[PDB]
């Protein structure tokens, strides 16, 4: 503190999220970094305990929620990736590898 | 937070900027009361939730919730604050903004 | 904070800054003045003093008032302070001493057989009263001829008869202001 | 906008106005001073350049950081100015330029064959060294009697011996403070 900045400012960040265990139809579980599926960040949000529903993972069927995710990830082609500067910040963390899916949350 | 108002204006001494400003829209409401309540702001004098901590998937940015404060006994204008932020191993921050500023340019 | 008077000018007052940040000056209000004092708080830092000086007043009881003012315009509670103020030590130096039975051109020996003084009033004597002058003369082997306290006047006659017995027991000439509590020119004036 | 360092007294600093209208006054830090100078806004005009004065520093680096204030009390990121400071040109003239062997009551032809000559060390060399006395000795036709420097030293004696060279060859007197750079007494003294 010092006569220019005479009071602290508000605070607030901008932050990548968490970490979400994306399955793969080989069996894999990657659980490396977050992941813009709808379906992976329900899964994750629904079999937390700590927080969330608290159900176990034993009842969902794996290997159809791997269609599902293999459904969401359709690549779209109504625009093209060079018309978002952003992209780091919308969430892509590579502006040349396809980021274009029908779907992409926050 | 009682120590930290006495380092701030009068506009923000309680004030705290809301969480997920655009909650969903349904054919539940009517446009105006959605978006007459779709609010910046809270007071956390007598209130609450704000002090929950939210969730975070993707890419987002999040007012820090203050959970405490103090001053280095030899030199008042030196002042600690911790803020906490987000539920879980996030895959990191990106960036900081004080009030509205930021720190990278945009 | 940790409002103090010092003494030496009558003195200083002294203060560590408030730690309310937004602090841009502190005003004072003095006893018997029209108007305050106003300091500003062009640095910040929580451990070093900030001062103001008291000249011209003379000793007596005087009350001091001291707030802050934020910025907002509002102001802290007061601090007081009820205090003796005490005379300025260092006087001024007398002016003009001078020699008045002087020769057309100028003197090196003066006219006649006995020197006739002159010196002008200090500023002081319109405030603390009971000052004098001192007065001092010299042969060139810089004895005593003659100490002199003259009150509140400000010319002095020598004279042969005292040339004559300072001469018989055995220029030069020195004076300053001076009181008691150490009230003193800070320099002789001489001739 | 557009802070500029000016030199001819130092020199200036000038700045043009910042945008944001609510601005009441400019701060200036500069390296080595204990405060900033402090510039009012009591005009605004978005073309018309602010102005501040640099005095009375020696030749040397200095920095400069500039803020403006809002009304609110924050203020504008610093703009910063690096830049040598250079001597003051305009020197003092000379002062009490005076000639010693004279007469009671005052001279016309002086006392003696020869003069003897004195001045009064100027303000500047304070702060600027190798400043020097330059003097000059004329007859009344205003011919070169004599030229002379004189090394940071305020007294100078002519002689007979110079007087009858001079004549031999073959009053009036000036003399001015003078230095590298440009550095002058805007004036001669004379006498």
């Amino acid at each position: 503190i010092n006569e220019n900045r005479t009071e602290i400012p508000e605070v607030s960040a901008e932050i990548q999220g968490k970490k979400v265990k994306v399955y793969h139809s080989d069996g894999r579980v990657t659980a490396n970094s977050t992941s813009l599926n709808g379906i992976w960040q329900t899964l994750d949000y629904l079999t937390s305990d700590r927080y969330g529903a608290n159900i176990t993972i034993d009842q969902f069927p794996l290997q159809q929620l791997i269609q599902e995710a293999a459904i969401l990830d359709i690549i779209d082609e109504s625009y093209q990736v060079s018309w978002q500067p952003y992209w780091r910040y919308v969430g892509w963390t590579n502006p040349l590898a396809e980021n274009r899916q029908i779907v992409q949350m926050n | 937070i009682s120590i930290l108002a006495k380092y701030q204006v009068q506009e923000e001494r309680y004030k705290l900027k809301s969480k997920k400003k655009l909650f969903g829209l349904s054919r539940s409401y009517s446009l105006k009361k959605y978006y007459e309540t779709v609010t910046k702001e809270v007071d956390i004098d007598f209130n609450l939730a704000a002090k929950y901590i939210p969730v975070v998937y993707g890419v987002q940015k999040i007012p820090g919730i203050p959970i405490f404060a103090d001053t280095e006994l030899h030199n008042p204008n030196i002042v600690y604050v911790v803020y906490a932020f987000a539920e879980g191993e996030i895959d990191g921050f990106l960036d900081f903004s004080f009030g509205d500023n930021p720190m990278i340019c945009v | 904070r940790d409002f103090k008077y010092t003494p030496t000018k009558n003195g200083e007052l002294s203060w560590l800054p408030s730690l309310t940040n937004n602090v841009v000056y502190y005003s004072i209000v003095h006893s018997g003045h029209a108007e305050p004092y106003i300091v500003q708080q062009l640095e910040t830092n929580p451990n070093e003093r900030m001062i103001q000086e008291i000249i011209g007043e003379p000793a007596g009881l005087a009350i001091f008032e001291i707030r802050a003012v934020d910025i907002n315009g509002r102001r802290s509670s007061p601090v007081t302070l009820s205090i003796e103020l005490n005379s300025a030590k260092n006087l001024s130096v007398v002016s003009n001493f001078r020699v008045t039975n002087t020769a057309s051109g100028d003197v090196t020996e003066f006219v006649g057989p006995d020197v006739k003084l002159a010196w002008d009033r200090i500023p002081e004597e319109d405030i603390i009263e009971s000052i004098f002058y001192t007065l001092e003369i010299h042969d060139p082997q810089n004895r005593m001829l003659r100490s002199v306290r003259i009150e509140n006047q400000y010319t002095y006659d020598y004279l042969l008869t005292y040339n004559k017995a300072d001469f018989a027991l055995q220029l030069y000439f020195r004076i300053r202001a001076e009181g008691d509590d150490g009230e003193q020119s800070v320099e002789w004036a001489s001739i």
